């Protein structure tokens, strides 16, 4: 359909760009002006720059006129958008979407409907690294609480994700996965996923499979009482 | 650099009749913004194209008016699989403002979160850190506290909270504030209460315990 | 157990009204500088395979007429 790929997810330290191919798909090309926009989780959307696709029409947004350029691949219908001197406040999901092009001879749009997955992009100095899982895992049995929960504790690794599954995901009751909530000390975002078990399930051990891979690091823990 | 302000902040439902929701530009738009359906985690989609006539396979009832300032947007019967984000979006002024976000809940009823304090490990004693977890867990709404005590001393800033999505399930919520310490300064005390403060509880919930106790 | 700050002599400590006498050695009352209260104890060695057993020493000094019965568990 009238589709884009876009590719693909990297994240740049303050360096060089993370330009995006924005592969188009389904639909001709030279009648549709692709934009992108940029959001930042948790927050709102940042439209940032529309070519028109052919004769180019830059139309950068304001406070980075500038910093970003914008290319066109008319040859295999991908787009392209770069960043210059790259920053921490480029923690954004790079979408690319298509305005329509404000010629005479394209169709009437402006609502973007091609629209583009997204495109994990953080602006990131950490290192990639393993989680530091700390855990509790008790036996639900800590003062006297019937169900008494547990959970891990998945922290500093980079980059995202962890992937968490408890006892290889056999306990899916009580999984709460908290977010990565990143860290201002290093830049390795925190998580952890819990669950509630019940005392009585103080003879089982229950193992969350921290695992991330794109540090390609494996963790599995579980922790008891103290006698 | 027209200013989008939605007027509901966010919402919650528990599924049911019109959901109506609300969008005003800073001038005069005339019809010529759209609306859309950013769900978590995924790409945003279009709901409404230019301020109504339901763009391209929306199913029977998101309509929507307008024209042309304070924009409107209807979830008339409200099928509880479209709580997503939504946004209003201008387009025929640069540079292009979108709205604010417009998270949509369910409205089960207020509920206590089952307040849980874990302990640092050891093996975090074997890094040099600390790090005490509270829980909070199975609630709602998000409208809660949390009052860190370093035998009983109110703390807070080496705190990390962290807040789970709404619950297809049961609709609740999950906390956990992170108290990342020194070890030093874990050593320096015992008495680690968490004092959580959540409408669904009755109490400013103090949840504790001793460093070694566990 | 930690028989502390009785006057005057003496305690008589028992393990379960007697009934440990294994083990038993009375250490004599070590006599407080601070306040002229001297400290006795009385203790057992027992093995591991009794735990699911509370040890009462039956501490009862007659010359203030208190009688003191106790046991402490593990910290779960």
């Amino acid at each position: 359909e009238v589709q884009l790929v876009q590719s693909g997810a990297e994240v740049k330290k303050p360096g060089a760009s993370v330009k995006v191919s924005c592969k188009a798909s389904g639909y001709t090309f030279f009648k549709y002006g692709i934009s992108w926009v940029r959001q930042a989780p948790g927050q709102g959307l940042e439209w940032m720059g529309s070519i028109s696709p052919y004769t180019g029409e830059t139309h950068y947004a304001q406070k980075l006129q500038g910093r970003v350029t914008m290319t066109t691949d008319t040859s295999t219908s991908t787009a392209y958008m770069e960043l210059r001197s790259l920053r921490s406040d480029d923690t954004a999901v790079y979408y690319c979407a298509r305005e329509g092009a404000y010629g005479y001879r394209s169709p009437y749009q402006n609502w973007f409907d091609p629209w583009g997955q997204g495109t994990l992009v953080t602006v990131s100095s950490a290192s990639t690294k393993g989680p530091s899982v700390f855990p509790l895992a008790p036996c639900s049995r800590s003062t006297s609480e019937s169900t008494a929960a547990l959970g891990c504790l998945v922290k500093d690794y980079f980059p995202e994700p962890v992937t968490v599954s408890w006892n290889s995901g056999a306990l899916t009751s009580g999984v709460h996965t908290f977010p990565a909530v990143l860290q201002s000390s290093g830049l390795y975002s925190l998580s952890s996923v819990v669950t509630v078990p019940s005392s009585s399930l103080g003879t089982k051990t229950y193992t969350c499979n921290v695992d991330h891979k794109p540090s390609n690091t494996k963790v599995d823990k579980r922790v008891e009482s103290k006698y | 650099e027209i200013v989008m302000t939605q007027s509901p902040a966010t919402l919650s439902l528990s599924p049911g009749e019109r959901a109506t929701l609300s969008c005003r530009a800073s001038q005069s738009v005339s019809s010529y913004l759209a609306w859309y359906q950013q769900k978590p985690g995924q790409a945003p989609r279009l709901l409404i194209y230019d301020a109504s006539n339901r763009a391209t396979g929306i199913p029977a009832r998101f309509s929507g008016s307008g024209s042309g300032t304070d924009f409107t947007l209807t979830i008339s019967s409200l099928e509880p699989e479209d709580f997503a984000v939504y946004y209003c979006q201008q387009h025929s002024l640069l540079p292009r403002t979108f709205g604010g976000g417009t998270k949509v809940e369910i409205k089960r009823t207020v509920a206590a979160p089952s307040v849980f304090i874990f302990p640092p490990s050891d093996e975090q004693l074997k890094s040099g850190t600390a790090s005490v977890v509270c829980l909070l867990n199975n609630f709602y709404p998000r409208e809660a506290k949390v009052q860190w005590k370093v035998d009983n001393a109110l703390q807070s800033g080496n705190s990390q909270e962290s807040v789970t999505e709404q619950d297809s399930k049961d609709s609740t919520y999950s906390l956990s504030s992170t108290l990342t310490l020194s070890k030093a300064d874990y050593e320096k005390h015992k008495v680690y209460a968490c004092e959580v403060t959540h409408q669904g509880l009755s109490s400013p919930v103090t949840k504790s315990f001793n460093r070694g106790e566990c």
